[PDB]
């Protein structure tokens, strides 16, 4: 079960990885705070650190709750790994659209061709399927690359925001688009409901189709339009199911030869409408107008393996996360979980994918055959470190990590009383682990994925169930270290593999951007600085 | 939250 570079290693390292256990100070309803947790009081004093779990930090969108997989995908690539939202954002504050290499290809096709290039999506700022940032900047971007002619295919929200607040979006819009920018023109209004329909009713996409195509539904202008979107709401129909509103009238319509792209970037909403524009799919539209001539369509990620549109954001990698690495400097590990967690110690610690690396052995703890979690709060925490400390009793393995499962799952249940017993029987399980590291030579780490059980009442006194903002810990046992922040930002989970490897002496692979938030320091120091 | 429940945003659990 060795590896032939085990012996190279500096410093052996336990990682435990708490699911749902987060560091809020506010003790109402804080299951960690109120439970009896004397292990990790003492490992979270002294030198230890705060680490960041959620929103941008960990490549979620700002301010949104933390989560297992995320967590576990980001303590294990050693980099912040970005969905989607995160990572166009970023295109746009940085300016990086105009030297996007599809979209400069759409906008090179609509210059080489008749001119004429679309923009079609979600206008709103929800942030779920779309953003109207992301719309802006498209517009910012090809003004500058020279397309002849714009035109903008308005998508109504009403789901991922209010109900009404599609006229301010509208105004918006428009003054951008006759202020701000002085170029493109707005064609066409309908709500999500027809032109983002998942379920395979055609019917529904029929009738965007329609509007972009042919000008089917009411006429208006830059004059008028909100006007008409404030009459709609009057009759009780909101963002969600604007019936088409036609602008620019023929001028605006998807003609032949011409160019579109969808800026939405989730897919679930978009196979269906960008098919029937670039695909095959305008058949089940059973229109009475014909499908135009020699389209072609981009979209601003892939939605579909098959599909041959260009995309202005590919699929990432990952390569390097740290059970592959480990594995190509010859340096054995272990894995472990209890079947609630047993994915994110395999699955997503390993960068989101089926595959077991060499020298990585792995062990399932049952998880308690039980109706919910809250009856038996400790769940298979006592397993767990049994196996762990059978494996720090060998010394085989120079790096293993686990999961505890019960602050999060028992924490889902919203039995405050359930999660203050497991995060007890957590702590007792740390406490286990933490003798057994001291006496075989082993670092102890522990560190979270996310928060949850210490925040289980909501405000008005009822269950809260669901995960956390809080940081979360990170400690370490080894006293020739001491934990420095980023210069630039706050500590993160892309931040724990980069330490972990620095403190086994191991090096750090290039695709690893995550950085080292520990400093050696002389025994001595250490000691002095205690005292 | 607002992206329940999609994978990875804010997936079940
Ligand atoms: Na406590
Ligand atoms: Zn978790
Ligand atoms: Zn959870």
């Amino acid at each position: 079960m060795a590896m032939a570079n085990n012996s190279s290693v500096a410093n052996k390292v336990c990682l435990i990885v708490i699911d749902g256990w987060g560091v809020s100070e506010d003790p109402y309803g804080n299951a960690i705070l109120n439970a009896q947790t004397p292990v990790m009081d003492k490992l979270c004093s002294g030198n230890w650190a705060q680490i960041e779990a959620h929103g941008l930090h960990v490549g979620l969108p700002e301010g949104l709750m933390g989560n297992s997989e995320v967590g576990h995908l980001n303590i294990g690539a050693g980099r912040v790994i970005y969905q989607d939202i995160v990572r166009i954002n970023l295109a746009v504050k940085n300016n990086k659209f105009v030297t996007n290499e599809s979209l400069v290809d759409a906008c090179d096709r609509a210059k080489n061709g008749n001119g004429r290039l679309h923009l079609a999506g979600l206008v709103s700022d929800g942030g779920v399927h779309s953003h109207i940032d992301h719309m802006f900047a498209l517009v910012k971007a090809i003004k500058e690359l020279g397309v002849p002619e714009l035109y903008l295919h308005f998508y109504g929200d009403g789901r991922d925001t209010s109900p009404n607040s599609g006229v301010g979006f509208l105004e918006q819009t428009l003054e951008f688009l006759e202020k701000t920018t002085g170029y493109g023109k707005l064609a066409t209004v309908v709500g999500r409901y027809y032109a983002m329909d998942r379920d395979n009713r055609w019917e529904r996409i029929n009738v965007a189709y329609e509007a972009m195509i042919g000008g089917v539904g009411e006429t208006s202008d830059e004059a008028g339009v909100v006007e008409v979107v404030r009459k709609r709401y009057a009759a009780d129909e909101t963002d969600e199911f604007l019936k088409p509103i036609i602008l620019q009238g023929e001028k605006g319509r998807v003609q032949n030869d011409d160019t579109i792209i969808f800026f939405d970037y989730r897919a679930d909403r978009m196979r269906e409408i960008s098919a029937a524009m670039g695909m095959d799919r305008y058949k089940d539209c059973n229109s009475k107008l014909a499908h135009p001539s020699n389209l072609q369509v981009y979209g601003m990620t892939q939605y579909k393996a098959e599909f041959p549109f260009k995309s202005l954001f590919p699929p990432a990698s990952n390569k390097n996360v740290l059970a592959e690495w480990l594995a190509e400097q010859k340096v054995s590990q272990f894995h472990c979980a209890e079947t609630e967690k047993y994915a994110h110690v395999t699955f997503f610690f390993n960068g989101g994918l089926e595959k077991q690396f060499e020298g990585e052995e792995r062990c399932l703890v049952p998880s308690p055959k039980v109706a919910t979690y809250d009856l038996q709060p400790e769940m298979s925490a006592a397993g767990v470190a049994d196996k762990m400390i059978e494996q720090l009793e060998a010394g085989t393995h120079p790096f293993i990590m686990c999961n505890f499962a019960p602050p999060d799952m028992v924490g889902h249940t919203g039995v405050y009383e359930a999660a203050v017993k497991a995060c007890e029987a957590t702590d007792i399980a740390i406490g286990r682990i933490y003798e057994a590291t001291q006496k075989h030579g082993y670092s102890l780490m522990v560190t979270a994925d996310h928060g949850n059980a210490e925040k289980m009442k909501a405000p008005d006194g009822g269950k809260h169930t669901a995960h956390t903002c809080y940081r979360v810990p990170l400690t370490l046992s080894h006293p020739g270290f001491k934990f420095v922040d980023p210069a630039d930002r706050h500590p993160a989970l892309c931040d724990v593999a980069p330490t972990v490897l620095a403190i086994m002496g191991l090096p750090q692979p290039a695709e690893m951007t995550g950085v080292s938030i520990v400093q050696k320091i002389k025994l001595a120091a250490a000691l002095e600085h205690h005292h | 939250x607002r992206y329940e429940y999609y994978k990875y945003e804010c997936p079940k659990c």
